[PDB]
RNA sequence: AUUCUAUGAUUAGUGUGAACGAAAAUAGAGCAGCCUAUUAAAAUAAGUAAAAUGGCUUUAAAGCUGUUUGAAUAUUGUGGG
RNA sequence: CAGUCGCGUAAGCGGGGCAUAGGAUCACAAGAUACAAAAAGGAAAGAUCUUGGAUUUUUGGAAAAGCUACGCUAGGGAUAA
């Protein structure tokens, strides 16, 4: 699920930003950061809500309208195998598995 | 390999067999395990074989 | 001889059952279990 | 049809186990059919088949058997498997 | 991960217990599964899943008392005269 966060912060007395010096900021910034953002303007966080939102029904059609990018794409969980190197099996039965103990397969083969 | 035919050949007295054991006077039942119970007694057999199935000749189109 | 293990018998009539041990001097057990069969939760009840 | 050899088969199967272990079929050796049997025999089989029980054999069937009991009469579907 | 339930405002937590002291198979029994069914239709007896009864306490799982100065054989001399 993903978190929206809508921020309310504070102006200075006497502070008006820029209107074109606000949408130059977002200007080739993918990774918008409060933190450097709120440094730069001088501005103080006052209020703040939450809501979050993840994949529905409706988030394919959502992205047609507005031509939203991503919409066939599936993320699947990161799978770690085993780091233990393959190793022989051990065992009675283990060992007299092979064609060789042909003889003894009724003691090795079809165990419960 | 020809066994019991002097120490230089490498298989001299002994025969590969070491030194006065069951494996060198005798023999072991191969199944024996040396009285451990078997996996196939301790888990059993599981599952059975249909003797009335058919076998198929298997055809493919490629 | 204290203790007994009774089996708890689905109320759905699918066959399915739990079991559990509980004292002879106490009361039958009766609880609401996952029947997979149905795949949904259902009254559960001692067998005798 | 029977007998002999191999394969089928360390198989099906049996047994707690260890082990034991078929048949169909295939190939080879031989080949032969009959009751009027090529050496003289049946008026087509009743205490029998079978059942209970005690054993044998065995896979529970079929087969052998002591004791006590006890059937039916042909494809116009009687009897065995 | 799927199934579907509880608690919680929410985040979330829950596949018994703060941790460390309760044995299988076979047989047998009760449910489910719909696999195979020895001519065929069924069935019996089998197969899978779940579960139960065990000083199976020699707890990797024999139903089990002694004597021999008359002792026998194969061995070792773990020191036994
Ligand atoms: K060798
Ligand atoms: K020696
Ligand atoms: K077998
Ligand atoms: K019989
Ligand atoms: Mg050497
Ligand atoms: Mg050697
Ligand atoms: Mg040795
Ligand atoms: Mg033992
Ligand atoms: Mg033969
Ligand atoms: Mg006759
Ligand atoms: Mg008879
Ligand atoms: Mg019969
Ligand atoms: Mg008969
Ligand atoms: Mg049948
Ligand atoms: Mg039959
Ligand atoms: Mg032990
Ligand atoms: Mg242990
Ligand atoms: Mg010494």
């Amino acid at each position: 699920y993903h978190r929206l966060n809508v921020f309310v912060l504070e102006q200075k007395p006497g502070a008006k930003i820029d209107g074109e010096a606000l949408k130059k900021h977002l200007e080739n910034r993918e990774n918008f950061s409060l933190k450097g953002f709120r440094e730069k303007f001088d501005l103080e966080p006052v209020g703040f809500n939450l809501f979050r939102s993840e994949w529905d029904e409706g988030t394919a059609e959502v992205m047609e309208r507005h031509g939203i990018p991503g919409a066939e794409v599936e993320f699947k969980r990161q799978k770690f195998a085993s780091l233990k190197p393959p190793r022989k099996a051990r065992g009675w039965e283990a060992k007299r598995q092979k064609p060789k103990y042909k003889s003894l397969w009724k003691y090795v083969k079809r165990i419960a | 390999i020809r066994k019991g035919r002097g120490p230089s050949s490498g298989y001299g007295k002994t025969a590969g067999r070491g030194t006065k054991g069951q494996k060198a006077h005798g023999h072991v039942k191969p199944w024996f395990q040396g009285g451990q119970t078997p996996l196939i007694v301790s888990h059993g057999r599981k599952g059975f074989v249909n003797q009335f199935a058919a076998d198929m000749s298997e055809l493919n189109l490629e | 001889s204290r203790i007994i293990n009774v089996r708890l018998i689905s109320m759905a009539m699918t066959g399915y059952f739990y079991t559990f041990t509980r004292p002879r001097t106490s009361l039958p057990m009766s609880m609401l279990k996952y029947d997979p069969i149905v795949r949904r939760k259902v009254l559960f009840l001692e067998q005798k």
